[PDB]
């Protein structure tokens, strides 16, 4: 069960 | 909401377009129209321009897609920065936002591109270089059809005569998409953009007096970027499939892998 911020690290960190 | 707060919104998305975006349409058709007391930007139009010019902005085809790949990763990251200045899209989910961002950022660069294109060819490298459509169409077999179908729409979306004001909050509209797959919470989303619908309403109401149904032009451009990127990923495709030395940076990596 992997989240969509688990499968795009670089948007989930340029998102933070 | 109110035409006020409409208007407000509008402004708002304004000043964070211009803060997010470093080459606005104004700067981009000035100097496309030579209207600017900016030296004319480095013309490439084949090999050897490219590789004279490659001091201000493998084989050249090659050279070409990573230099559209380098700034392709730039502006996926400046239009993260407009998306989280957009009123609420931080309230959402996080993975609501990656999301959209996912599916909103090609259909972006391809707006925007617009503002850089004219039928003749494209601003690259900040606009200090102008690299024309007929060399980039001469690109052999895979790598020259990847920027026509993307001048064939600019030029046709530029004959809307939108400015950076519109495309602020039409590039907001295209993000905050509900339909997008794998959404987890659309009511928010939807929400969100009924408000920006209305504030580019309002807008183009009175930004151009002059162009009737206009708003109903624009939306439909908004389905005409969705087939460029079904294009385009198709073009990547065989990029992947028989090409050499071939590998895409990490980020749009990222957001091509499960996209559709
Ligand atoms: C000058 O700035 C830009 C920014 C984007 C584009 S683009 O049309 O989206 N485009 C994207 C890629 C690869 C990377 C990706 O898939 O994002 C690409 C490769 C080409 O090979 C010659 C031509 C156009 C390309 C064009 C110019």
């Amino acid at each position: 069960h992997s989240s969509l911020t688990e499968r795009h690290k670089i948007l989930h960190r340029l998102l933070q | 909401m109110e035409s006020a707060d409409l208007r407000a919104l509008a402004k708002h998305l304004y000043d964070s377009y211009i803060k997010s975006f470093p080459l606005t349409k104004a700067k981009a058709r000035a100097i496309l129209t030579g209207k600017t007391t900016d030296k004319s930007p480095f013309v490439i139009y084949d090999m050897n321009s490219l590789m004279m010019g490659e001091d201000k902005i493998k084989e050249v085809a090659i050279r070409i897609f990573q230099g559209c790949q380098f700034r392709s990763v730039e502006a996926v990251q400046e239009i993260t920065e407009y998306a989280k200045s957009i009123p609420g899209f931080v309230n959402l989910d996080l993975n609501d936002q990656v999301t959209l961002l996912k599916y909103g950022v090609h259909e972006i660069i391809y707006t925007m591109l617009a503002s850089l294109m004219n039928k003749d060819g494209v601003l690259i490298s900040e606009g200090q270089g102008f690299m024309t459509r007929e060399f980039l169409k001469s690109l052999r077999k895979p790598f020259g059809d990847f920027m026509e179908p993307k001048f064939e729409f600019a030029v046709k979306f530029n004959a809307l005569e939108l400015d950076d004001s519109d495309l602020a909050i039409f590039i907001a509209v295209i993000i905050l998409s509900g339909d997008r797959p794998g959404l987890l919470n659309v009511k928010p989303i939807e929400d969100i953009q009924d408000n920006l619908l209305q504030a580019l309403e309002l807008q183009l109401k009175l930004n151009h007096p002059e162009s009737s149904q206009l708003f109903a032009k624009l939306l439909q451009k908004m389905t005409d970027l969705r087939q460029i990127v079904t294009e385009h990923v198709q073009l990547l495709q065989v990029i992947k499939k028989t090409e050499t030395d071939m590998s895409l940076h990490p980020l749009l990596q990222e957001i091509y892998k499960d996209l559709y």
